[PDB]
């Protein structure tokens, strides 16, 4: 299965998570799985003339491309023209339009490439945008009803960065034979990722159950759970990052770092205005303005006076201890 | 005797019959009551808890 993995206006933060796979590790994935990577432009050998020789037989089918990888936002500034993304001698979209028209199947890794993501926050320069979708609008830049030649639209593997399983495992999924057993959410995520929450898995879930607000970082986040007072997305944001660690050890929640909602396609979310980040947005100073996933700002406030009465005392003191 | 009484009533049918009922449900009583006493013994909790509550709604 050959895979070309094209980076547009990324930061490459996928590819280093990629890196760091574990299970399978990014060689063994590269070589034992049968995945033979055309190029990466942070670990392709072929440089110039000779890189292109393999692009532009990708674009044109001289050679089949089964899987194209693309990271980074696809860049359509100045003007439509995407020169703001010049890549092997033309604008990096016009590469995505064959690539994406050439394979069998399409991948956007990260949000940049999945909807747009940091690139694509107002004013956007760069006239980022995402594969298939412009944040939660579907479409982005190859439009709403492409479809690769397995028929699948853009496999959107979002985060900022991809998780490396989010993308490796699909990768095994399709080298083992289970491509069928890849179901994708509405936003094109694999679904045995981003059926859970980042909070799904969290640490701190019995702290939020009984509505015990981290107060502040540091020593801080030895108790508590962040959503109250540091716009923790982890409820609202659809990720196994809790349950599939990231690095093999921790994730942003468990550290004390809200979840900033990263993948999900709004990300980042209120465009970073000011007050947003790691904030929780209040109204009357009480009520969140977002409440979790599938919940209603009345019951969920009710429960969360009812859990914040029935409180443990542990639920009110460090947990994660020295 | 008064106490013979008592046992006296322990035979009636209906009387009995309520007793076996009541001793049906014991575990329900028994987790009402270890309820209760949780409930009690974390009164101190539950009272620092509406304290907390109270003092977010003053602030
Ligand atoms: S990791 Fe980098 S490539 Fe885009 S998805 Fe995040 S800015
Ligand atoms: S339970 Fe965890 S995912 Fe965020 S909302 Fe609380 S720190
Ligand atoms: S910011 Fe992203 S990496 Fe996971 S903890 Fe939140 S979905």
């Amino acid at each position: 299965a050959s895979v070309l993995w094209f980076q547009g206006g990324a930061c490459s933060g996928n590819t280093m998570s990629f890196l760091n796979a574990d299970e399978p590790n990014v060689v063994d994935l590269i070589v034992d799985f049968g995945l033979d990577l055309l190029w990466h432009p942070s670990l392709g050998l072929e440089l110039g003339n000779n890189a292109q020789k393999v692009f532009w037989d990708c674009a044109k089918g001289e050679r089949p491309l089964d899987i194209f990888v693309f990271e980074g936002t696809v860049i359509e500034a100045p003007n439509g023209t995407g020169q703001m993304d010049m890549f092997a001698g033309r604008p990096m979209k016009d590469w995505v339009t064959d690539l994406a028209g050439a394979a069998q199947i399409v991948v956007a890794i990260g949000d940049c490439a999945c909807f747009g993501g940091i690139p694509a926050m107002e004013p956007n320069p760069s006239g980022s945008t995402g594969l298939q979708f412009h944040k939660r609008e579907k479409g982005g830049f190859l439009g709403p009803d492409f479809r690769s030649k397995m028929g699948l639209p853009v496999i959107n593997v979002p985060g900022c960065p991809a998780h490396p399983d989010w993308i490796t495992q699909i990768l095994v999924a399709l080298a083992t034979g289970r491509a069928g057993d890849i179901t994708l959410d509405d936003l094109h995520r694999p679904e045995t990722f981003f059926k859970t929450f980042t909070q799904t898995g969290c640490t701190r879930v019995q702290f939020f159950e009984y509505k015990q607000s981290t107060l502040s970082f540091g020593e801080g986040t030895r108790t508590g759970c962040l959503f109250y007072e540091f716009g923790c997305r982890g409820p609202m944001t659809h990720s196994p990052c809790n349950r599939i660690l990231w690095n093999r050890q921790s994730s942003k929640t468990r550290a004390g770092m809200p979840c900033l909602g990263c993948t999900e396609p709004e990300f980042p979310h209120f465009d970073l205005a000011p007050g947003t980040v790691f904030k929780t947005q209040k109204v009357s100073g009480m009520i969140p303005k977002e409440v979790p996933e599938g919940t209603d700002h009345l019951t969920y406030m009710g429960l969360a006076a009812a859990a914040r009465i029935a409180a443990p005392q542990w639920s009110k003191e460090d947990m994660f201890v020295v | 005797s008064p106490v013979d009484g008592i046992r006296r009533r322990l035979d009636d049918p209906q009387v009995a019959e309520a007793l076996n009922s009541l001793l049906d449900h014991a575990d329900l009583l028994a987790v009402l009551v270890k309820g209760l006493d949780g409930f009690v013994r974390r009164g101190d909790d539950i009272a620092n808890n509406l304290t907390s509550a109270i003092g977010e709604l003053k602030a």
